[PDB]
């Protein structure tokens, strides 16, 4: 219970005309597709022309890049007279509309295509052109070394068209994105007093219905909703205060303090069907002063420990994080060197547990990390 | 559609919802042989229910959703000031259209009226492209796009080019007669109001103390002959309700 | 006059004395909000009764009960800037202390168990800042005043149109001030109705039958007996003559012997006088004049034991004969006379049905309660809860006074309860109207019409909230543990905060307050409106209530009203109009005792106000104060007429108390038509403050009140000499004599600089004193907007001439001078907000940095490390302002994803670019950024760099105050250590720490010494802790909305000039566009070389017949004049006799003016400074109906050595040929209305489209098109262009396909259009399909 000590204002008058408001009925907007196609209609096509230039842009995605391969837009037409460099001519044709370089194969094609249309007078473009054409792994995975010695070029050089390079643009698609993105309102809050985590629904988002009553059935059955969401708040609320109560060391400390708790505890301690806890549960956030995380985050799998007890796999997971933030670049941690450091604290996990964990933190392996 | 990805059903799908919740309670009874007393009850309520989705108000109580308001069925839709017939069918909004202020030039000729090219560059845009491609400054649509929005230095010599004698329409509400729409050819001028010609006031009953005018343009040719043969302001002279002239000087003449 | 008055004192013209000062403009506002918000010990005006109306509460069990006892009002967290800028509302914590006592069982009465008192928190009070608006959500906001039907009871009918016959039907109606209404109404048939709450028809003795009332009392109440005695013979007659009146005789009238009127003839006024004469009682009346006769009461004979006859029925031969022989010799009859005590209650008896208690009761419940089946103590229980609970029914005390007031009654005190007697009362009157006795009241009088303001509103909602919070109670207190809970416990704070703050946020009559200038904010406060809640409808109003009526004399302007649909709905306070205790408004008057107008102020209201002669302000008096005239004007009774001079009761104080404040700023009213003065007023208000104000050279008098009174200056709290003057604050030290005890006497005043109102528009405030210049308390120290040395300042003042110019002002058009843009004249400047949230989402919180990826280095030059822009920074359209990231999302990843991170970096492939940038057509300099973060977070450089820029302020003032104090204590401790023999010289060369560094003899100068080192350490500790406290204040964090990180506001400022299509006008409703800026050598110019400014038409001034502008023309240029000579006299020095004589007869013209200015109490330094002053011009001032005759105007013409006529001769610019007529020159006030063509002017050629009907979006702000309704359909129908109308139809608003092949063939040089099916069309076919209805196209 405490007062907003800023805000924004909003932009409109008080009060309106006591006229009603118009039916809401929407508006258009221009998505990459839009634009692509008021290209097409406006360039010189034949009809075949135009109708494979439907499909292929049909088939481009938010970013810009061709998602299916041309033997199914070719299959698609469904003609047996159009051959396959149709279909190239067109394809080249769409992509130097505007932006360039959209409804590339992939990125190489598209680098390639943003470079085609430079002038003669640029300091380095052959040295950029042989590049991507050519060694391109190279320059992703940092050699710098290699790549000396195939281009046959000193350092200057390199590094100007490098910096040529990274002056493109890998995502032309998105250029033209959508107007603004949404945001969602939490459901619960989590604050702290008396060295303790109070839970409370959110005000802002639970009014209060006038009850229509007067005219008195109808009424019976108005208040039957009253009670339902009654109920349906209340079980909300126990849920979460349950959960809050079961993960209030992770609240206070973070991560690396959570416990491996399932949905069989939730039904246990509140005397409910798991079915329930897991309908409840879903597509539901909670806003705390570490963030905004759903419902069911908390819910894992977990894995033995030593001493007795098991350890969360979120756990596992920001301990191997904070590892590998501190190695060596030297000599990069491994895999199996990490599971033997974390073979010390208690922590069992196989091998192939500790990969799983890494790919899905998505760091790259030991050998793509070293300088 | 509120904020935060949520949605708030309008008028029709809640009388759609209402009767829909009265024809499966129904059913449920129905199917469960429930006493008659109340199955009459439930029918006579599916009954105000479908009365109400199709013509709300007309018998009983209207039925209303939030502060105290009606909701709009599809009688309401159909019918009224604000129902298809008399705002999406027999009038409309319209492209190439702009409006601004009114002022005098004493200078025009009775077939003349003053724009300002900031208007006639938006309005006058895809003959802009068309006369950009055709003499091979632009290659491609998307270059005279690009052109046409830095206001490059040609660009006001090819809007000089496209309306050397094309027609425009000037309006002012309320259009009483015929000739509250009347065509001019347009000359292009520094501002941002648009320059009258002093004898045509009187048949719009138009002053200069803050009236705005809407212009249009026409676009294929028989719509501009239409205006040059017929709309022109050289051809109203004579009043079609007298027979009197009403391009009368008044005033200072 | 005032320090502030004598540095440019204004001419005077006026002639009648003034005897009332102007009041305060915003009494109303701010007397009612204290109303509100004081405590009362009588408990009937704010909280107080609202805290009464409800409490105690009481459980059903009885076992229990709640206590209010008093209430507090807390400090306010923040101050109004600070609410401003912040964005929260300005307001108070309510805390209420409250009892819970605790009954036992088996005990008599209600014994004490336990009293638990608690003081408990029930919400936020907005509070009123000292202007009279509120502040919420950091808008400033105004609750105008309503005016509604007062309540009491009210007699009417409708003038025959209900019925063909127009036979008039009459009703009464009580409308209570809380509780359900009543209605008695007439029929065509002459029956007494009743009507509950606007529901069916019923009889009317309903409610007589169901207050225990039996059938003889009522035909008792309603009518008058007549007795019929049988003297043993023919039932002899006491007859009184005045029952005859109107009767023609049907028997023979005979008495003593003599017949005093025959059969068949009628009854005259002689024959009754006669019959009164002789004292005639016993009349012998035939059995055959009982044909019609009713009966009074039941008869029964004695023996039977069976009844006669029954009342209310007629009496028959048969009868008559069968109660004769029954013993009876005494009957009783009802008076039924026809133009006179109609029988309407018998009538309506006969069709009544009931003749009971409990069946009209049963009956009531039917028609109230319908659809269920009845009860005896329902039934019983609703009538009672209808009319006589006193917590559904209230009749408030004003009501109670009208009710009383409307059936002649003594006292006004009474209970808010109906009883029998008011409803008898209510149908006796009604009665006695429609017997020709009495007449109907007028609903348009302002004595039946109530003023209800903010406080009033307020303190309902406040019960509305409060009885929900007592319903919610009375559930938690019938059960629980009565030792555990708390009071806390039982209520609910949310009911009422939310009940409080809807009602100051989304009101009907919470508006936001207009402020373009000082007068529209005076204006918009100084309100009365019909509409809102209680009130009427747009609809629903008539046309009898939007016209004058001659009770608005001096209490609301006939002149000021919105002209549109809402005319004569709205109105505006005059200038000396109250309120009375119950709230109607009242005007002053003089007495006039003996033929002598007194100086003795009464206010009177429209009721009393009719029952005097009040004569005119114009009126002629004598110095001791009799009338000049046997014959004097007055009015009375509605009416105006000539009365003599002993006649007269009161007298007007002021010509202007019958106009508003808007309407009496306008010079020369009386010489304009009324039409084009509400023009004039409704256009001055849309002004908008340019760069340099400049007072008005022509004006009445009221620019100072209007000015002072509004708040947009700084006026000085205490007076005093300036210590120190700069252009953002001014320090004043106090007098000594005004200083309280244990202060340092200083006041400090920061001026606002460069802040938004709510039209985008510039407030700024500049100081106008000196260092070191005596200041008085009430002066004027800084200039807000449109304001030039404490005198309101709207316009400008312009060289005008009337002539013809080559068209260029034709029809309304105005030709402007070119030297008028190089001066900045009309240049103003528009400042503009833009805010940009930082929040969390489900993937990361959003981040603000200067690192955008896919954005090059340009676009971040302007940027600094935090990610915003700099101060200063001149911005176009699409320039990045802030600079956000939002995180673009999470996945699994793919080959050619790694590939991209590896080359291109992770952080451009985590985030996407969401920043705020400049919207398209906007330009300006950045001039201030605030930036707020939510608490815990880490704060950036441009947080901390405001943050400190923001503790300056306050350490300085601070420091200001500590030194002060510190200087006086030192001059003490010095005094004390010379005053012990010290060494002088000594301690005059030592430093103020070594006076510290010291040490005093062993007698009491070691103490004073210690005492005051006590003092002084005291001192240093005391302002150190409130340094800390204020740095604390400052450096709080903040506590934002969930899930919100970051806000960041920016603000832009532009300057705008003038150009063709602008909007300007005058006082006088005389609008124009201005058509041509021509260039200086072109302009019309007089003998001297001098051109002029703007050039008008003349023709326009006698079709619209607002010839003032012409006389404030002349009289302006003679203003001129005036200074042109001074200004002579400055230019070659000329010593200060010669200017001070010539000032001094300049002052003196005039033909017995009220003003007397005497200059020889003037030190030279003051008269030099006048002159400076009055070098560009001598202001005047003419009241509104007492102003300068064209004589005094002559005069002064000649007085500066101009020709009388007021018309010059004017050359041609262009030819330097003579015009050949002499041309009107003069000085007019000219200002620049906000309608700039920057904003109408809009064009499009192709844009976004309704998603259902595919049509164009109209609005500048959604970029849409012109609509083309069917009024242009019908005329190019007239026209018969069908390619032009097909072509609007399809291919520019409907045709999907034709739209695109339209624009494709437009692009390849291909003019031709292929028309489809607009899709509103089958929309519209769909929708009448949906009906269950088959339509459809064929063949
Ligand atoms: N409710 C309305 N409906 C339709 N047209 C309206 C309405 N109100 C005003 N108008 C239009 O506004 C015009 C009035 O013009 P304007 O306001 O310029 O002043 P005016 O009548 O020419 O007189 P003046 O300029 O001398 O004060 C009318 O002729 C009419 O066409
Ligand atoms: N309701 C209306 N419908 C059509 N035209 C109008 C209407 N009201 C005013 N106009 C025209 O528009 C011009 C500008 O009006 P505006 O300045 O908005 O009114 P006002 O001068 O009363 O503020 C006026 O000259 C008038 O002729
Ligand atoms: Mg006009």
């Amino acid at each position: 219970d405490t007062i907003y000590t800023a805000g924004t204002p909003s932009g409109t008058s008080g009060d309106y005309i006591d006229d009603e408001l118009p039916v809401y009925q929407g508006e258009t907007t221009q998505t990459l597709q839009d634009y692509l196609m008021w290209q097409v209609e406006l360039t010189p096509f034949s009809d075949t022309d135009r109708a494979i230039a439907t499909s292929i842009v049909d088939a481009v995605d938010e970013t810009g890049y061709l998602t299916v391969p041309l033997e199914d837009i070719l299959e698609s037409i469904g003609d047996e007279e159009i051959d396959i460099d149709e279909v190239e001519a067109v394809l080249k044709r769409i992509q130097r509309f505007d932006p360039v370089g959209v409804a590339a194969k992939d990125l190489r094609d598209c680098l390639l295509i943003q470079l085609s249309q430079f002038d003669k007078t640029t300091p380095w473009l052959e040295e950029a052109r042989l590049i991507i054409s050519d060694h391109l792994d190279l320059l992703a995975n940092h050699d710098f070394r290699t790549l000396m010695r195939v281009t046959r070029l000193k350092e200057d050089v390199l590094k100007e068209a490098v910096n040529l390079i990274q002056s493109l643009d890998p995502r032309p698609g998105q250029s033209i994105q959508t107007g603004e993105p949404e945001y969602v309102i939490p459901d619960v809050l989590v604050r702290k007093h008396n060295g303790h985590w109070t839970v409370e629904l959110n005000s802002d988002s639970i009014p209060r219905l006038q009850i229509n009553q007067h005219y008195a059935s109808n009424l019976q059955d108005a208040k039957w909703l009253i009670k339902s969401l009654e109920s349906r708040n209340d079980t909300l609320l126990r849920v979460s205060r349950c959960i809050v109560e079961q993960q209030q060391a992770f609240f206070e400390q973070g991560e690396e303090y959570m416990k491996p708790m399932v949905l069989a505890d939730i039904a246990q301690a509140v005397e409910m069907h798991e079915s329930t806890i897991s309908r409840v549960t879903t597509q539901k956030y909670l806003h705390s002063p570490r963030g905004i995380f759903e419902l069911k985050y908390f819910f894992s799998s977990h894995v033995n420990t030593e001493g007795g007890g098991e350890a969360s796999s979120t756990a596992i997971r920001a301990l191997v994080k904070k590892l590998i933030a501190a190695e060596n670049p030297a000599k990069p941690l491994s895999d199996s060197k990490l599971t033997s450091l974390l073979s010390e604290q208690g922590i069992m996990v196989a091998r192939r547990t500790v990969a799983k964990y890494r790919e899905s933190l998505s760091i790259p392996p030991s050998n793509q990390r070293k300088q | 559609p509120l904020d935060g990805g949520r949605f708030a059903t309008s008028d029709l799908n809640d009388l759609y919802r209402r009767v829909i919740n009265r024809n499966n309670r129904l059913k449920r009874l129905l199917d469960l042989a429930a006493p008659d007393i109340i199955v009459r009850n439930e029918k006579r309520m599916l009954q105000e229910a479908v009365d109400a989705l199709l013509d709300n108000g007309r018998r009983g109580r209207a039925i209303t959703g939030s502060n105290k308001r009606p909701l709009k069925s599809l009688a309401d839709m159909i019918k009224g000031k604000q129902g298809r017939f008399r705002q999406n069918l027999l009038g409309k909004r319209v492209d190439y259209s702009g409006r601004s202020v009114i002022t005098v030039g004493p200078y025009l000729r009775l077939h003349q009226c003053g724009l300002p090219k900031k208007m006639a560059l938006e309005l006058f845009k895809p003959f802009i492209y068309g006369k950009l491609e055709l003499r091979g400054l632009a290659t491609t649509i998307k270059a005279a796009k690009k052109m046409v929005e830095r206001e490059e230095a040609v660009v006001w010599d090819i809007l000089d080019e496209v309306i050397r004698e094309h027609p425009v329409l000037l309006n002012r509400a309320p259009t009483l007669h015929r000739l509250g729409i009347q065509a001019f050819e347009p000359v292009l001028i520094e501002g941002k109001a648009i320059q009258l010609h002093p004898l045509v006031c009187a048949a719009y009953n138009a002053d200069f103390d803050g009236d705005q005018m809407a212009v249009h343009v026409p676009l294929t040719l028989e719509a501009q002959l239409e205006a040059r043969a017929l709309m022109m302001s050289t051809n109203n002279i004579l009043s079609p309700a007298n027979g009197e002239p009403i391009i009368v000087p008044s005033q200072d003449v | 006059y005032s320090y502030t008055e004598k540095k440019r004192i204004r001419k005077d013209f006026g002639k009648r004395p003034q005897v009332l000062d102007v009041p305060y403009l915003l009494s109303i506002q701010l007397d009612s909000f204290q109303k509100f918000i004081e405590q009362d010990p009588e408990g009937q005006y704010g909280l107080e009764a609202a805290f009464r109306s409800v409490f105690p509460i009481q459980s059903y069990s009885g076992n229990s009960e709640l206590q209010y006892v008093s209430y507090r009002l807390g400090e306010p967290v923040f101050d109004v800037q600070e609410c401003q800028i912040r964005g929260v509302t300005y307001s108070a914590p309510l805390r209420v202390k409250l009892r819970l006592v605790i009954y036992e069982r088996e005990a008599p009465e209600g014994t004490v168990k336990d009293i638990k008192e608690q003081e408990v928190y029930m919400g936020e009070i907005p509070l009123m800042t000292d202007n009279g608006t509120f502040v919420i959500n950091g808008t400033e906001r105004v609750i105008v005043s309503q005016l509604h039907r007062s309540p009491g009871v009210f007699f009417d009918s409708d003038k025959g149109k209900t019925h063909s016959s127009g036979k008039v039907l009459y009703n009464a109606r009580i409308i209570p001030y809380r509780g359900s209404w009543l209605d008695f109404e007439f029929d065509p048939k002459d029956n007494l109705f009743v009507r509950i709450d606007r529901r069916r028809k019923l009889p009317a003795t309903i409610i007589l039958r169901a207050l225990n009332y039996t059938t003889e009392q009522i035909l008792d109440l309603f009518f008058e007996k007549v007795i019929f005695e049988i003297r043993d013979n023919k039932l002899q007659m006491e007859l009184v003559p005045e029952r005859l009146r109107g009767e023609t005789a049907s028997f023979d009238i005979e008495a003593n012997g003599k017949v005093y009127v025959e059969k068949g003839r009628r009854i005259t006024a002689r024959h009754i006088r006669q019959l009164e004469k002789d004292d005639v009682k016993l009349i012998e009346v035939p059995v055959e004049y009982i044909a019609g006769k009713v009966v009074a009461k039941d008869y029964i004979d004695e023996s039977t034991g069976e009844l006669i006859c029954a009342a209310n029925m007629e009496l028959s031969l048969d009868l008559l004969a069968k109660l004769s022989q029954s013993g009876h010799k005494r009957i009783e009859t009802l008076f039924t006379n026809d133009l006179d005590h109609g029988p309407y209650i018998s009538e309506t008896l006969r069709v009544d049905p009931t003749n009971d208690r409990l069946s009209a009761l049963v009956e009531i419940y039917r028609m109230m309660r319908p659809g269920e089946p009845p009860t005896r103590e329902a039934a019983e229980s609703l009538f009672e809860n209808l009319f006589f609970s006193e917590d559904r029914y209230d009749l408030s005390a004003v009501g109670r006074m009208k009710f009383n007031r409307s059936l002649l009654r003594e006292e006004i005190e009474g209970s808010g309860i109906l009883s029998k007697d008011d409803i008898i009362d209510v149908m006796k009157k009604l009665i006695d109207i429609r017997n020709g006795k009495g007449e109907v009241d007028d609903i348009d009088h302002l004595g039946n019409r109530r003023i209800r303001s903010v406080g009033e509103m307020a303190e309902n909602q406040f019960r509305v909230g409060l009885v929900r919070v007592e319903r919610a109670v009375k559930e938690r207190l019938s059960l629980g543990d009565l030792d555990t809970l708390m009071p806390q416990d039982m209520i609910n704070a949310k009911p009422i905060s939310a009940a409080v703050k809807e009602f100051f946020g989304s009101s009907q009559l919470s508006q936001f307050m207009d402020q373009n200038n000082p007068l529209s904010e005076i204006t918009h406060k100084r309100r009365i409106s019909a509409l809102g809640p209680g009130g009427l409808t747009r609809e629903r109003a008539g046309f009898e209530v939007r016209d004058v009526h001659p009770t608005h004399y001096g209490r609301v302007c006939p002149i000021e009203t919105p002209e549109g649909p809402n005319i004569g709905l709205i109105n505006s306070l005059s200038v000396y109009a109250q309120t009375n205790e119950y709230g109607f408004l009242e005007t002053p008057y003089r007495k006039v005792t003996d033929g002598v107008v007194t100086d003795e102020i009464h206010y009177l209201s429209a009721i009393e106000e009719g029952n005097y002669v009040i004569a005119q302000a114009n009126s002629n008096l004598d110095e001791e104060g009799h009338f000049v005239e046997d014959l004097v004007t007055c009015r009375s009774k509605g009416e105006s007429s000539l009365f003599s001079r002993d006649q007269v009761d009161y007298m007007d104080v002021s010509t202007q108390q019958v106009v508003s404040v808007g309407a009496s700023l306008i010079p020369f009213l009386e010489h304009d038509d009324a039409n084009r003065a509400l023009m004039g007023a409704n256009m001055q208000r849309q002004a908008v403050p340019t760069l340099r104000a400049d007072k008005p050279l022509v004006g009445t008098g009221m620019e100072r009140a209007v000015a002072v009174d509004s708040g947009v200056t700084a006026v000085a709290k205490r007076g005093g000499v300036v210590q120190y003057v700069d252009a953002s604050r001014i320090v004043i030290k106090v007098n000594e004599d005004e200083m309280y005890p244990g202060e340092a006497g200083i006041d400090i005043y920061n001026l606002t600089k460069y802040t938004r109102s709510n039209q985008n528009t510039c407030i700024n405030q500049m100081p106008c004193v000196s260092l070191g210049e005596p200041v008085e308390r009430g002066d004027v120290l800084a200039d807000g907007p449109s304001t030039d040395l404490g005198e309101l300042a709207l316009g400008q003042n312009m060289r005008v001439a009337f002539m013809p110019w080559n068209g260029y002002n034709f029809e309304d058009s105005i030709l402007v001078s070119e030297r008028v843009v190089q001066e900045d004249r009309f240049t103003t400047i528009h400042i503009q907000e833009l805010a940009c949230v930082s929040r969390d989402t489900k993937l990361g919180p959003e981040e603000i940095t200067a690192d955008i990826p896919n954005v090059g280095e340009a676009a971040l030059s302007k940027l600094d490390e935090s990610g915003i822009v700099y101060i200063g920074a001149e911005v176009t359209g699409g320039d990045i302002l802030v600079g956000k990231v939002t995180p673009k999302g999470e996945t699994q990843l793919t080959p050619e994803e790694k590939l991209l991170r590896a080359i291109f970096g992770e952080k451009a492939s985590d985030v996407k670019d969401s920043s705020l940038r400049v919207p398209n057509g906007v330009s300006g300099t950045v001039i201030d950024v605030q930036v707020f973060t939510r608490d815990g977070v880490e704060k950036d450089k441009r947080a901390l760099e405001i943050e400190e820029m923001q503790l300056k302020q306050a350490k300085k003032d601070l420091s200001e105050e500590l030194q002060i104090l510190e200087a006086g204590l030192f001059s003490r401790i010095r005094a004390v250590l010379v005053a012990g023999g010290v060494e002088a010289e000594k301690l005059d060369k030592l430093p103020r720490d070594r006076w510290l560094e010291l040490g005093l003899t062993d007698e009491e100068k070691q103490n004073q010494l210690e005492q005051l080192a006590e003092q002084y350490d005291e001192l240093k500790h005391e302002f150190e802790k409130k340094l800390e406290a204020k740095r604390r204040k400052i450096t709080q964090g903040d506590d934002l909305a969930p899930g919100v990180l970051k806000i960041v506001k920016v603000y832009l400022a532009v300057k705008r000039r003038i150009q063709p299509g602008d909007k300007m006008a005058g006082r006088h409703g005389n609008k124009g566009v201005i058509s041509k800026i021509n260039p200086i050598e072109d302009m019309p110019y007089d003998e001297n070389g001098t051109p002029v400014d703007i050039v008008l038409n003349p023709l326009g001034v006698p079709s619209r017949m607002n010839i003032g502008q012409i006389l404030e023309t002349h009289l302006g240029m003679a203003a001129k004049g005036i200074g042109d000579k001074i200004n002579a006299m400055l230019k070659q020095q000329q010593e200060v006799a010669k200017l001070r004589e010539f000032i001094q007869r300049a002052y003196d013209l005039g033909a017995d003016v009220r003003q007397k200015v005497d200059l020889s109490t003037f030190s030279d330094e003051e008269v030099m400074r006048l002159a400076e002053n009055l070098r560009k011009g001598m202001p005047i001032a003419t009241p509104v109906f007492d102003g300068a005759k064209e004589a005094e105007i002559k005069e002064l013409l000649k007085l500066g050595d101009l020709p009388t006529s007021g018309q010059i001769r004017l050359y041609d610019g262009r030819t330097g040929e003579q015009f050949e007529r002499p041309v009107t020159v003069g000085y007019m006030y000219m200002l620049k209305l906000n309608h700039l063509v920057d904003d109408k002017m809009h064009a499009r050629s192709t844009g976004s489209y309704s998603l259902v009907t595919q049509q164009p979006l109209g609005g500048k702000a959604q970029f849409g098109g012109q609509r083309f309704g069917e009024m242009e359909v019908w005329a190019l129908e007239a026209y018969g262009a069908a390619y032009t109308l097909q072509e609007m139809l399809t291919v520019k608003s409907d045709d999907v396909n034709g739209r695109t092949k339209m624009y494709k063939n437009i692009v390849d040089g291909n003019h031709q259009m292929e028309p489809g099916m607009p899709e509103s069309f089958n929309v519209l076919l769909k929708e009448i399909r949906s009906l269950g209805i088959n339509i459809e196209l064929e063949d």
